[PDB]
RNA sequence: GCCAGCCACCGCGGUCAUACGAUUAACCCAAAUUAAUAGAUCCACGGCGUAAAGAGUGUUUAAGAAAAAAAAUCACAAUAGAGUUAAAUUAUAACUAAGCUGUAAAAAGCCCUAGUUAAAAUAAAAUAACCCACGAAAGUGACUCUAAUAAUCCUGACACACGAUAGCUAGGACCCAAACUGGGAUUAGAUACCCCACUAUGCCUAGCCCUAAACCCAAAUAGUUACAUAACAAAACUAU
């Protein structure tokens, strides 16, 4: 996700990567919800360390 | 049987009928052995076994065939196309 | 052919091999059935549309005293027998 | 008169049903033979459907341990100088002789294929046959 | 108990699959001779599979290698280089009849 | 009684292996003006043309030498459920049998 | 019923043939089960078959 | 005698009507009969290639499925930047020629033209390709480099992102093609097909518009070849 954002800042009109960036965020958003509902202690540490 | 004249049409149909004959088993000579559900092309016909008292409640074409076969107790429901040949 | 799968012993380098063990069982009944219908004075017809053994098969029936038909087969021969052959014709009781 | 439907059932099934029905009052002569001697499979009409999907045939390939030995001989020496004869039921081919002596040689406890192949060729040379190597 | 039945083994007579002309060989855009043999001398066109006879992998590589030399300045575009006109013939097309 | 499985193992057909490039002798059973119908022991009969040398001695029952290539010529074409056989075999003439 | 894996279980007779009557003191039933593993076969089949019968009564 | 009139639906009557009106006879209900309006009843546990029906595409939320097994892909033309040019054409120059373009046949146009030699820019990408790869779809096939193609591998909207071509707003480019327009010819007329000239525009940068026979008219994920041919086509079917 960080790599795509750096790519997006240079090539603004690129649309294939912009779709990839949005889908990557959604998948991470879906997985964070899954992690929260199973292991809260690890989810809190992951949320704090990565800045999400 | 098909011909140019109606009178000749009947004669051809009768003679060619005896060449094609089936034997239909009759449980106790009054009903089919078990309920039958079939879908011939686009015609849905369902037949159910019945006791001796209540008999011959079927399509008017089915009743004509049933009286010829010998079945005297049957219930039949026809769904979809009602074409006589099918 | 799909229906010949049970009767095939196996395939040898793409060439199918017929299981003679099943052939012997079938041939034993075939000869047994053929003789019985001939014992009861039955008409036997030899039919083979192959242009390499037509003369051999035709001579085979003559020696046995039976009938053979290795020529072109007319459409309404066995079915529409009265018109093709004659008014009253006794149909063959077995076909080979 | 009779039934002319091919797909209803076997000839035996229709004939006995019509007789039991009461329309055919003259029993055919072949019917009695059929009752005494029935075939392995009753002749019931079936539609030759074409096979689709992952289904394959059940026919097994005809391969033997001899064939593996024969492949090496054909690969190395090609076809033998002797001409194959299919008219003789008891014909012994040059490759067949090589396989037979190969089986006897390996019964002595030799496992290396190279030793088995080289010695077998030398043994055949002692019998007078020609084994000109190809290439 | 019968040892005469066939065993479930693979086919021992499987002849090795045919190799293309340039199989296991490294094509390049610098050797003009290798690339020039697959070009029509009169016109400069590139032969197809039915004429070249190469497989599906080395046919694309030759096409890409040739076009790289066209622009980089290593071989003529509209005709075959006359210096390599006497190389052995590998194509299956005949013009003289 | 010998089992059918043992018969195939020792049969000459099995010992031949692949049919390609095999020297098999055959006997002529039918003669035409230029075609020689030769039976080499296979399922079908191969057809060859009379050579220009010693062609007068190729008669019925004569034994010749053949090089089998395909046991039965058979190919598949598009739109055909079943392959169309030719009911023949492919072979070439190497000369007459050396008695 | 035509649709469904087991259309028989969606008829009045199947809903009425299950005889499990809870006492007047039972209010809430909580069922937890897993969708994987062979140990949960009894639990999953209990949910798939018997629960509609229990709720009906 | 398509007149007067009849019908619940299909229909009858246009000088030989079992349908109009009357008569004879018959049929069916019966102290009721017929007509008119409401009501009982009646659609899909059926379908979606050709019939009304799979929405242009992908992800995700709500929600729901999991239950046996098993599954991260891949030579090649994805995409977005940066640099580059073979073959053709044109500005332009020299030389020769008087004609050059155009059609079934001509006219108009040009003669500032045509042929040959020399040659930028813009635009478009022979043969390879009888190959079938990449991307979610629409799409992509001249060369080089950089960045790069989600998910440990279910379903999911009106939400988020995208979407050929034509069209709009502003700046730049213009070889060539070219709606509109003008001329020539054809025709009864030709504001059409045919011929000549030229504009919007097709192109680059930034923004918008969000439409297609966006059709492989066949939805996604797992499977089966059993059962079984409406027709035609690209065989039939099960589960969520
Ligand atoms: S067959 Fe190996 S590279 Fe062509
Ligand atoms: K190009
Ligand atoms: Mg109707
Ligand atoms: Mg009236
Ligand atoms: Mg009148
Ligand atoms: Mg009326
Ligand atoms: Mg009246
Ligand atoms: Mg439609
Ligand atoms: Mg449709
Ligand atoms: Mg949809
Ligand atoms: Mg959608
Ligand atoms: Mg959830
Ligand atoms: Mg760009
Ligand atoms: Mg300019
Ligand atoms: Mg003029
Ligand atoms: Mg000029
Ligand atoms: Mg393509
Ligand atoms: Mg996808
Ligand atoms: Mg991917
Ligand atoms: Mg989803
Ligand atoms: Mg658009
Ligand atoms: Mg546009
Ligand atoms: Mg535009
Ligand atoms: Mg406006
Ligand atoms: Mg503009
Ligand atoms: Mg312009
Ligand atoms: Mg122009
Ligand atoms: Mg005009
Ligand atoms: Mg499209
Ligand atoms: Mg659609
Ligand atoms: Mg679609
Ligand atoms: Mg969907
Ligand atoms: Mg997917
Ligand atoms: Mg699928």
């Amino acid at each position: 996700i960080r790599n795509y954002e750096e790519h997006m800042q240079k090539h603004r009109k690129d649309k294939a990567h912009k779709r990839f960036l949005l889908m990557s965020i959604d998948q991470r958003k879906k997985m964070l919800k899954n992690l929260r509902e199973t292991n809260y202690a690890v989810f809190e540490k992951i949320c704090k360390e990565l800045g999400i | 049987g098909k011909a140019t004249e109606r009178a000749d049409a009947f004669r051809k149909a009768k003679n060619r009928a005896v060449h094609y004959l089936h034997y239909i088993e009759r449980y106790e000579d009054h009903t089919i052995y078990h309920d039958i559900s079939l879908k011939f092309k686009r015609t849905h016909i369902k037949m159910k076994k019945q006791p001796r008292g209540y008999g011959l409640h079927c399509h008017r074409a089915i009743m004509t065939i049933c009286r010829l076969i010998g079945i005297k107790d049957l219930y039949a429901k026809v769904s979809g196309s009602v074409n006589m040949l099918n | 052919h799909r229906f010949m799968e049970p009767y095939l012993f196996g395939s040898r380098l793409g060439q199918d091999i017929i299981d003679l063990e099943q052939t012997a069982a079938h041939l034993q009944l075939a000869l047994n059935f053929t003789a019985h219908v001939a014992y009861r004075e039955g008409i036997i017809l030899f039919v083979s549309r192959h242009r390499q053994f037509a003369h051999l098969i035709e001579t085979t029936a003559r020696d046995c005293g039976e009938y053979a038909h290795t020529r072109y087969f007319k459409g309404g021969l066995l079915t529409n027998a009265p018109l093709l052959l004659g008014p009253g014709v006794r149909l063959p009781d077995l076909i080979i | 008169a009779g039934s002319r439907l091919e797909t209803v059932g076997s000839i035996f099934s229709r004939t006995r049903d019509l007789i039991r029905a009461g329309v055919l009052k003259e029993k055919p002569l072949w019917l009695d033979i059929y009752n005494a001697f029935p075939p392995l499979r009753e002749p019931v009409f079936r539609r030759p459907r074409l096979r689709y999907g992952k289904a394959k045939a059940a026919v097994q390939d005809i391969f033997y341990h001899e064939d593996r030995i024969r492949a090496k001989f054909y690969s190395a020496y090609g076809s033998g100088p002797k001409a194959f004869d299919l008219f003789n039921p008891n014909f012994k081919s040059t490759c067949q002789r090589f396989v037979e002596k190969y089986i006897e040689l390996q019964r002595l406890g030799e496992t290396d294929e190279e030793k088995l192949f080289v010695e077998a060729g030398k043994a055949l040379l002692a019998e007078g046959v020609t084994l000109r190597r190809v290439g | 108990s019968n040892e005469d039945l066939p065993v479930p083994m693979e086919n021992p007579y499987k002849e090795p699959l045919k190799k293309c002309i340039l199989c296991e060989k490294h094509v390049d855009y610098k050797n003009v001779q290798l690339l020039s043999q697959f070009i029509s001398p009169f016109t400069g066109c590139i032969y197809g599979r039915h004429i070249t006879g190469l497989c599906g992998k080395k046919q694309k590589e030759i096409t890409k290698a040739i076009k790289r030399a066209q622009i980089l300045g290593f071989m003529p575009v509209t005709y075959k280089d006359p210096a390599y006109l006497k190389d052995p013939k590998v194509c299956n097309i005949k013009y003289r009849e | 009684v010998e089992s059918f499985a043992s018969m195939l193992r020792h049969s000459p057909l099995t010992q031949m292996g692949p049919a390609k490039n095999k020297l098999v002798i055959g006997q002529i059973f039918h003669i035409v003006e230029d075609d020689l119908y030769i039976d080499f022991g296979g399922k079908f009969h191969c057809v060859c043309k009379r050579p220009e040398v010693d062609g007068e001695k190729y008669q019925k029952g004569t034994r010749v030498r053949l090089r089998l290539l395909d046991l039965e010529l058979t190919s598949r074409f598009l739109g055909a459920t079943t392959d169309t056989t030719i009911l023949e075999a492919d072979a070439v003439l190497l000369g007459l049998q050396e008695s | 019923p035509m649709k469904g894996r087991f259309p028989i279980r969606r008829t009045l007779q199947y809903l009425g043939q299950g005889d499990v009557v809870f006492k007047d003191s039972v209010k809430v039933m909580t069922v937890n089960y897993n969708t994987h593993g062979e140990l949960g076969e009894g639990a999953r089949k209990f949910v798939f078959f018997n629960i509609p019968q229990i709720q009906y009564k």
